[PDB]
């Protein structure tokens, strides 16, 4: 269990999401997902979800899990619509 | 169709705006309509007489006399606000100097020199308020009358004032007979049967403008000088600064009354023959006045010398008239 | 420390003293006075029962307009006048056009009282209320005063009383006759007793709850303030009712409640009834003109009159029973010569208020609705020259108001004639007809506006005429107060 | 030129209404008329209105003219329908 | 007679003096004072603009409580707050809520400076500032608690504060921040100047102007008549200022400006922001946020600064650009998280409102637009739970506010984190992070709502424990203000 | 669904309806809610540790401070519509004995006794607004802090009356140095030092319960005694009835600050330990309370005597709290 903070696109928010250690960027971006597509963010289709280190825009991959990524507690992260 | 107007209608085209005064105040006495029927009912009543007669008739001429203004512009509303802030000072006054046990500092003549010339008062002061109430309800102008009005309350504050007063003199001295007197020495005492005649001739002088003159012209200023300006210097002399400050407070209203009456006096004198007319009355009642002013100061402590600062003091009143 | 005011109140009225210099009729002529035979010592019995002193006077007045004036600083912007029903500002250009010059006029009544009242308590207390009625003319001009730049109607809220306008005679016929030319013991009967704590005091009690229902707080605050004035001097007449019968009058006492009550009951008829039951918006009437009547007018007179130890006066009966017509007839009549008031009298006779009507007065339908019924088929043809009138109505010459009474299916109207010498009157009543019988000479030339128009007063003599000798002219001139819209129901 | 007060059957109020010495009670009636039928009343074709003297009822023939009806200026006449 | 005030005005202030048994900085401790090395002469140059005398304050203040509680007395058995719109009630419940305890709170604050201002003519100012929040506090705690039996939202006039409900703390924190943890000197800046005289005056006044526009007279009269109390006090920073650019701190003095402006500025976002654009009904809005903004409160702060030697903060050109975005984003934030205030947030996005918005704000609904899109679609289709929230917003830790910012297709949120210490901070904009660093020791162990939901001291640690936590509970938990009555304009 | 309140929640269940009193001034103060972390902040703030410091750690305590009522009741609306009556009194005063001519009458000695014992207390006056004001901002409950808001407000009144006179003293002897030798008084005059002292040290006494003690139970009763008992005893036997009056009047606020404190006092004694604690404080103002009044009126005539009534009177105050 790790705290990070959702910053999705095209959301107006960045909102507390708690993500599994053991959890791979994509399904961190499943759960980021749960708060922000069909509340306030139509859903995207055409694209895939990637996580993006807030702070310098590090893109990491689909795959890589949090408890790889070296994020700090409560890390703020973007939630990006890509190909 | 009728344009509204920026004003009442017989305020409109005045070049300055209407004051509040002039708006709740300015003519609004309609049995002055009709001359020969003053009141909506048959013309030979005797109130219609009365009028015809005593407001009508008066001597004292002027083709317009809703154009009477009062210096202070008094309005029952700013009335109350001036009266509260003094009443205010004055029940202070009652208040701290009687927690300072002034009353029992008083020596006992002083005491029955209060029991013979202050608390008999209430009934001049009454009298008073009666002289200036008829002078209300037969006046020509509803400014005139409204300035006659409020001085009429504050007859009735003076009256209370020394009310109270009496009531409390008369718990620190129960012997003296405070509060149960007064009404014997005004009817029988020397020194206030020369204000006794006056006044109760004064009342029965029906002609308003003879009422203003024998009232606010000649008996005031002779009543306001002995008994406020004599008697309250005296008492402080004496010990009683009470009463020294009450008299003081009371001539606050006097010194307003004088103000309104010089004014209707100014604009009366506007017309030719009217100087006469007041000067004829006032040689008529300027005699009881003297006897009053004698009679009340000579039996006061240095009473020759009160005498003739009261007689100079009063004249000196009519004399800034004109 | 201060004294108690039970300790003291007494030596403010301990002011009665034997003149010397005059005579004590002198001092106290009868016609001013009034004192009846009955001595000074006699007339010192007077308790007022709600006393009050010139320190609580000036201070609780004082906040009394404080807050008067700082309510309508507070809603005038606000502009409520502008979108009030036109029959609530109808009834405020009444209110005031009647009332205004009147009330400051009562200040001279009290002073009446104040002079020449035999009685140390009554002097104080009329002084007192001088000062009341002295703010009830200022304030009640003072406020209309804010609406003179809408309408030149609001203009009447001064001239009115200066004018010869039929409603405008009627008002000071009853005031004049009530408080300006009486004595001093006879304007406390008349005026205090029997119009201000028997009418006036629970009509301005209704008055500022039907502001206050129709959204106008302004006037609400205004009229309630007022009305709390009312019971200190108001409750002149009481103790001299008691006086004069304990002492020999009872049947003076009796004689002068009975003509104060029935001229009271006359104006309130064409002021009052017609207001409540046509004027006020169907929704917000609580209750009928009649209904008002019994509860809170005529159950209080019944009351006080026993308490007194008087008796309910003789025309008491057919008083209840007019409860039923004449307000009808005198709201019917100013609608119909509503050129001639100034304010817009509104019909009030549309489906819903007409079977409100019947409800409450039930024939109304088949008598005042007949009336009614004609006008508005007028008005629904295109004939709306047929509901304004072409002559004038015959008016009564005691109350100076039109002589009508139930028409209809159950006509009624009657005319009590008087010839006095060589000239016949008309009363509107078989009381009003009284008044003048019992005094002949406090009537006897005075003459209705009937009779100026006849005797050639009134030139030219015609109804354009009539209508520049009172004073009335387009823009002021009343016509339908919502502008014939309840007519769109009957299409 | 004459005065009379009118007191039409079934109106509301008595009305100033002048009339002319020479006037039969017919005329007079057809006077009073105006300013109650159509107005306040309702005409009834099928009756006949009638001059009666308010005060003690004395009912005036159709055809005698207020010259000889011994009326007081102003005298208030009621106006009823009859057969 | 009586002496003119400007003849003895002077020695009213002339008591300062040279202690001799105490040291100055015993008697003047530097932490309450903030002299700043700047000496007692030179603090004495203190001139306020306005100057009051006791006798002239409660002679003045006695007739204005007179009115306004006269007002209130008159308007109570009116009860229009039972037919007020909701938009306005809950505008009622939100302000008392928020600033009754804080306007008490300030008298603390006033007596900060009277008792630790080396400026005699500060001191004095002070005291009466004092008063007039006491002043403040007690009339806004007496006027909402006439509605405590319509709704326990009510209550929350006097319990907000008390709470650990997240606008409360908000509240606190700007309030502790400005007012009540800083010394004398910075008090009289930071709250009589900046926020005072920058903020609160306006505010007032146009919140006056909404409440007649809304018809509440009642609440209307109360708010004008506590902004006439705030010149008198508001004005004690200007000459501060003065003194501080005229010695030695201009640099310091405009830090103090910088960070009070901005701080203000936030919780103005979420407090006053949402309320003229969305819970105002359209046709009463006069203009719109922004344009309030630049018209009243930017081009004065301009003008101040200009006039006093000082310059426009840093953050001046961002600010300007918020204005378009900022208060939308915390109206969404309440509206979405309604559960979790004590008032109904009104959503304001029906098509006319939606129009108005995008003339006012080019680009909102594409924007801002569409959140609400998706909102009001899901509302349309019965989803109800999908516009309501299941986890928490991430909190700013300086303004302690949601860090929300432009959506949809100019998407444009950012976080300025800051990790300092072994912790990750974060921060709704560049300016809440600066004053975090300006000035470390002054917020670093404070946590937000997030943070202590984090470390485990809510509990349960789920959202009905949150709620819990901020003694929040059905009843006045905040739902839609109109009921979703702006639904049915969509289906 | 949480059902609507007859009051507020803290309220709620009194058996009494609330009285507004009650409904505008309890429960205010919220830095009290968290004692660990009083402000919204960091908890190492100086102004954090100030609280926790002199606030909460003060050796006065009590489990209930909130429950606190001001035996008058005073709440904004009500002390301005007190004092706007004191003030419409004394401002009468001022007006009216001016008119009288007042200052004019007095000798020239009692002038001088003026510039030395009456107008420099427009400093020691101030002092008390300060140490008021302090203990406003540090007490723990809003009743307390509000008896405190109006008790500085009227030091600040009697400042003001006294700004008010010394403007006019100066203006009827413009040789005395009336308003401009004050300062140089206070400061030096051995009259003053045991005052100046006294206040000086109090006003550094930070610990809301003794600063409470400090100012309101021993500074205030000796000040009180001498500058308004004392002093105006003496103004009146000289002649000078306006100070004897205005003293009087000031004393009515005096009067009501011994109120409160005294039901302070008693509230406290609620609590064990409580008396033993202000006692220790007292014992040890209380010397610095006789050095002032020793040296203020043994320099005025028949000062000695002074001395006695003076020591005599404050401790009373004390003694009647228990
Ligand atoms: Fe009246
Ligand atoms: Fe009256
Ligand atoms: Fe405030
Ligand atoms: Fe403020």
């Amino acid at each position: 269990t790790f705290p990070i903070m959702s910053n999705f696109e095209r959301d107006f928010v960045i909102q507390l999401v708690p993500v599994d250690t053991e959890d791979t960027m994509d399904q961190v971006a499943e759960k980021c997902a749960y708060h922000s597509i069909n509340r306030r963010v139509h859903p995207q289709p055409e694209k895939i979800l990637r996580v993006r280190r807030h702070e310098d825009g590090t893109l990491f991959p689909r795959g890589m899990i949090v408890s790889d990524a070296g994020l700090r507690p409560t890390e703020t992260l973007d939630i990006i619509f890509m190909d | 169709a009728l344009k509204p107007l920026k004003t009442w209608s017989h305020l409109a085209g005045n070049r300055r705006r209407p004051s509040e005064y002039e708006v709740v105040s300015t003519n609004l006495h309609y049995f002055t309509d009709n001359p020969e029927r003053p009141w909506e009912l048959d013309s030979n009543l005797p109130m219609q007489t009365w009028y015809k007669k005593y407001c009508f008739d008066s001597p004292l001429k002027h083709d317009d006399w809703n154009a009477f203004r009062d210096p202070d512009q008094l309005v029952y509303r700013t009335y109350n606000l001036l009266q509260d802030g003094q009443e205010s000072y004055v029940q202070g006054l009652f208040d701290q100097l009687n927690d300072r046990g002034h009353d029992q500092m008083l020596t006992r003549e002083w005491v029955e020199t209060l029991a013979r010339f202050y608390t008999p008062a209430r009934y001049l002061f009454h009298a008073l308020q009666m002289g200036s109430v008829y002078i209300h309800q037969i006046a020509p102008a509803s400014t005139i009358t409204n300035c006659a009005t409020y001085e009429t309350a504050d007859h009735l504050r003076w009256l209370t004032h020394t009310a109270y007063r009496t009531r409390e003199l008369a718990n620190c001295y129960p012997d003296v007979g405070f509060g149960k007197r007064e009404r014997d020495v005004w009817e029988n005492d020397p020194a206030w049967q020369g204000f006794r005649e006056l006044i109760e001739k004064a009342l029965i002088a029906w002609d308003w403008g003879e009422a203003f003159t024998a009232i606010n012209l000649v008996t005031k200023p002779a009543v306001e000088e002995a008994l406020l300006q004599q008697l309250g210097s005296l008492a402080q002399s004496e010990g009683d600064t009470l009463l020294g400050l009450l008299a003081q407070a009371q001539k606050r209203d006097a010194e307003r009354h004088r103000r309104w009456s010089s004014a209707l006096v100014k604009m009366a004198l506007e017309k030719e023959g009217n100087r006469e007319v007041l000067q004829k009355w006032v040689a008529k009642w300027e005699p009881l006045a003297d006897k009053a002013i004698e009679a009340y100061c000579s039996a006061l402590p240095d009473g020759e010398n009160a005498i003739v600062e009261a007689k100079s003091a009063s004249r000196y009143v009519r004399q800034m008239m004109g | 420390s201060m004294l108690k005011r039970e300790d003291w109140y007494d030596l403010t009225r301990t002011t009665n003293w034997t003149p010397k210099y005059v005579t004590e009729n002198e001092l106290f002529p009868e016609e001013m006075s009034g004192a009846r035979g009955i001595s000074m010592e006699a007339w010192e019995k007077y308790d007022e029962p709600y006393k009050i002193t010139y320190p609580e006077y000036v201070s609780i007045q004082r906040e009394k307009d404080s807050g008067a004036y700082s309510i309508k600083a507070a809603l005038e912007r606000d502009g409520f006048v502008d979108r009030a029903d036109p029959g609530w500002v109808s009834t405020m250009q009444l209110h005031f056009g009647a009332i205004a010059l009147e009330e400051y006029a009562a200040s001279t009544a009290e002073a009446r009282m104040a002079r020449f009242a035999k009685a140390p308590g009554n002097r104080n207390m009329a002084t007192f209320g001088m000062m009341d009625e002295n703010r009830h003319g200022q304030i009640q001009l003072y406020f209309p005063y804010a609406n003179v730049k809408r309408s030149r109607k609001w203009d009447w809220a001064h001239k009115a009383i200066h004018t010869n306008e039929w409603a405008a005679i009627a008002a000071r016929s009853f005031f004049d006759d009530m408080m300006m030319t009486r004595d001093s013991v006879a304007v406390s009967i008349m005026l205090t007793f029997a119009f201000e704590t028997g009418f006036g005091n629970m009509q301005f009690l209704g008055l500022a709850a039907d502001a206050a229902e129709a959204g106008d707080h302004t006037f609400a605050s205004l009229i309630s303030s007022i009305q709390t004035d009312e019971s200190r001097h108001a409750q002149q007449g009481g103790p001299s009712l008691k006086i004069l019968v304990e002492n020999g009058k009872k049947d003076e006492a009796q004689q002068m409640v009975d003509v104060a009550i029935w001229r009271s009951w006359k104006l309130f008829s064409v002021l009052t009834g017609p207001i409540m039951d046509y004027y006020t918006p169907l929704e917000s009437r609580n209750q009928s003109f009649k209904e008002f009547m019994l509860e809170w007018i005529v159950a209080q007179f019944e009351r006080q009159l026993l308490d007194l130890g008087l008796d309910k006066p003789w025309y008491w009966d057919q008083f209840m029973q007019d409860l039923d017509e004449t307000h009808h007839g005198m709201h019917l009549g100013v609608w119909y010569w509503r050129p001639t008031v100034w304010w817009d009298p509104a019909a009030g006779v549309s489906p819903e208020e007409r079977e409100w009507l019947e409800e409450k007065y039930p024939g109304w339908n088949d008598t005042w609705g007949q009336c009614w019924d004609v006008i508005t088929d007028n008005l629904v043809n295109g004939k709306p020259e047929l509901t304004v009138p072409e002559t004038l109505p015959t008016i009564c010459n005691m109350c100076n108001l039109p002589i009508a009474h139930t028409p209809g299916n159950k006509w009624n109207v009657k005319d009590y004639q008087l010839e006095y010498e060589g000239r016949l009157y008309h009363f509107g009543s078989e009381a009003d007809r009284w008044c003048f019988q019992i005094d002949p000479e406090r009537y006897e030339n005075h003459t209705n506006l009937v009779d100026r128009f006849l005797k050639g007063e009134i030139q030219p003599a015609d109804l354009a005429g009539a209508l520049m000798y009172m004073s009335l002219e387009p823009g002021v001139m009343g016509d339908d107060a919502h502008d014939y819209e309840w007519v769109k129901a009957y299409q």
